[PDB]
């Protein structure tokens, strides 16, 4: 069986973290997940630990509750989540309410199970639209928002850089398709023209991704920029092909929140990466997550068992007398190595310690309106009725870890905003991400003279020239025309179609309207 | 929650040797390394020998070393103490302990027990 993070309490709360990556595809019947994961998974873990200490140690939220949690992997795969949450449904102390999981589908796949016995999910980084739908999902709720305005996003950020003939790839998945989807409905419909839409699974092979970049050369030159509904790994495999072929430098990649400021996405093929423009979602760096963190070490730590194989690995030594000491690496574990030296944390961290606190302020206001006096668990919360804490939960009006107040709407969704980024250069080799502009409630604002300082050219026909020349579509698409002139008696209508003077008439110079023959 | 049962002690010569078994009660014997130890009447407890969760890396005590060795089948689920040329200085109750998350051994959070079998080792 599978190894969890467990944590002792009065209540004891579920939680699902991409502890391990997604099985190799040799051996996923197997369910053998694959290397372990720092920010999307042990972080996640401590943060869950921490802040469950804490909301026992904050008198005010849930007085006389102890909680605990009973953490699980999710390894970013439907049927590990599914197995697990099996595992949680197992009893039937209870699981309360579970927190994650990470991919959009795999949540789903896991919120199908847990309606059923009516726990409560709130997933931290699960963005489709197809989970605003409560009918379907009665019992799911997300506190980052839905999609539907990230992929407005993204169309707006193809319309202010006048892009209109444009590739675009998304993750085979509910995330990537809800998504893209979204993203053709609004882009077509403001006027942009996709040139063709792939569609591949993020652990596909070297020659899936090779075939991938040679369909997206296709339409070159003419669309050089993709549009990406693509999680994190996808990109990066499509980086790696550019590195394969030599077709570095020739696209401009607009990843998703899949690739919002990620790190394991670029590192190694950072010239590949080179121009791109990332959506982000507003999580500012929690500060109290940090200190803690920061000062773990594997002889301390002793509740989190993937800590020792995760000291290992990050440091790539092993630790010499320690239990789950692994042969495997050749150097030896010093006293001097420490998290601090390259720390990257996780970008949804904030949302994920924001998840936990909505469970619990959702316990809390329960525990007002069923025990007011009592200090602590009644009997009428024994049992905890799932359904009570559902209609809790959605009423739940709360200030966030980040000094925000965080609301849900009737969708059970959370409201959010966008940070745009652009990986560029900082200095000879040396790569970074750079905020570059930001989205919300609609507005766009962007900071033009970062991203180019240089410009790129994402079009299947320039322009007709203003003298007579009319826009003629192509064989196929609309946004490919040719432009051609017009007859000397005809004037210009509109840029679209021509019209003739009638007779004694002559167009004028500025080819607007006529004018009588003298 | 994990049971352990001892077993493959007794009562052996001088210089003998003596083989010892201990098996795990549940899956996630995998999960938890296992470690020897012993103790005899009126001095105090004396970490024997140990092996990582994933087996292959192992550890003994001054003591025991080059004499003893440890080894575990997960398989079988199953740890194992071969001691080869007995000392009478080894008749002890030894025990077998699981330990996920501990520190270099022999500091390590023993979270789990064994019944316990007696060595006799006589002059
Ligand atoms: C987009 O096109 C409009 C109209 O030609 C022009 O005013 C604007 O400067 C263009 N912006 C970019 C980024 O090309
Ligand atoms: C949250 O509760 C406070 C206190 O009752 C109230 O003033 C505030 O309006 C509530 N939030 C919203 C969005 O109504
Ligand atoms: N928003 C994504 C979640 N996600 O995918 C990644 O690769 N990173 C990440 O956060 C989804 O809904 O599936």
């Amino acid at each position: 069986r599978r190894v969890v993070a467990h944590m002792p309490g009065d209540i004891i709360i579920g939680a699902l973290f991409s502890v391990h990556h997604q099985p190799t595809v040799d051996k996923v019947h197997e369910r053998k997940c694959g290397a372990v994961r720092e920010q999307y998974g042990i972080q996640r873990v401590e943060a869950m630990l921490h802040t469950l200490e804490r909301i026992n140690s904050d008198p005010t939220l849930l007085p006389n509750i102890t909680l605990g949690c009973e953490i699980r992997d999710s390894c970013w795969h439907s049927a590990v989540a599914l197995e697990q949450s099996i595992e949680f449904i197992r009893d039937s102390k209870p699981i309360v309410g579970v927190i994650g999981p990470g991919s959009s589908s795999v949540a789903i796949q896991v919120q199908n199970l847990l309606q059923l016995f009516n726990i409560p999910q709130i997933a931290y980084s699960a963005t489709s639209m197809d989970l605003s739908d409560k009918t379907l999902f009665k019992y799911f709720m997300r506190v980052v928002p839905s999609d539907a305005q990230q992929a407005r996003a993204m169309v707006d950020i193809v319309k202010r850089y006048n892009w209109t003939y444009v590739s675009a790839v998304h993750t085979e998945g509910n995330y990537g398709e809800s998504g893209m989807e979204a993203f053709k409905d609004m882009s077509a419909k403001e006027g942009i023209c996709i040139a063709h839409s792939y569609k591949i699974y993020s652990n596909a092979g070297e020659q899936s991704f090779d075939k991938l970049l040679k369909k997206l050369t296709s339409h070159l030159p003419k669309a050089r920029v993709v549009a990406c509904f693509c999680e994190g790994m996808t990109v990066r495999g499509l980086l790696m092909a550019m590195r394969r072929l030599g077709l570095a430098g020739e696209f401009l990649l607009l990843g998703s929140d899949g690739w919002a400021d990620r790190y394991d996405v670029t590192d190694g093929y950072q010239r590949e990466a080179v121009g791109g423009i990332t959506i982000k979602l507003q999580s500012p760096d929690v500060k109290w997550f940090d200190d803690y963190y920061l000062k773990l070490r594997p002889e301390t730590n002793h509740r989190n068992p993937w800590f020792q194989e995760f000291w290992q690995h990050r440091f790539q030594c092993r630790l010499e007398g320690f239990p789950q000491e692994n042969s495997k690496y050749n150097k030896t574990c010093n006293s001097s190595l420490t998290l601090k030296t390259h720390h990257v944390q996780d970008s949804k961290m904030g949302f994920v310690i924001n998840a936990i606190y909505s469970m619990a302020y959702g316990l809390h206001n329960m525990q007002m309106s069923l025990c007011p006096g009592y200090a602590g668990l009644c009997d009428a919360m024994k049992p905890i009725d799932g359904r009570k804490l559902l209609e809790s939960l959605m009423k739940t009006n709360f200030t966030g870890v980040s000094g925000d107040t965080i609301l849900f709407d009737e969708n059970g969704d959370s409201p959010g905003r966008y940070e745009i980024m652009n990986f560029k250069e900082m200095g000879k080799d040396y790569f970074d991400y750079i905020n570059v502009g930001s989205w919300d409630n609609g507005e766009l604002k962007m900071d033009d003279d970062e991203v180019w300082s240089n410009i790129i050219r994402s079009v299947c026909s320039e322009p007709c020239e203003k003298g007579q020349i009319k826009v003629i579509r192509k064989g196929e698409v609309s946004c490919c025309w040719t432009c051609t002139p017009c007859k000397e008696n005809e004037y210009v209508f509109d840029e679209y179609t021509c019209k003739a003077c009638q007779l004694g008439s002559w167009p004028t110079d500025d080819l607007t309207g006529c004018d009588l023959i003298p | 929650q994990v049971q352990l049962v001892e077993s493959g002690g007794g009562l052996v010569q001088a210089g003998g040797s003596l083989r010892l078994s201990c098996a795990a009660s549940g899956r996630t014997f995998t999960s938890y390394a296992m470690g020897w130890f012993r103790q005899a009447p009126g001095k105090e407890r004396e970490s024997v020998a140990a092996i990582s969760s994933s087996g292959g890396s192992t550890h003994y005590a001054d003591s025991v070393k080059g004499r003893f060795t440890i080894s575990r089948d997960n398989s079988k689920n199953t740890v194992y103490l071969q001691m080869n040329s007995l000392k009478p200085e080894d008749t002890a109750v030894y025990y077998c302990a699981a330990a996920m998350y501990g520190s270099r051994w022999p500091d390590w959070e023993y979270d789990y027990w064994g019944q316990g079998t007696q060595v006799t080792v006589s002059s």
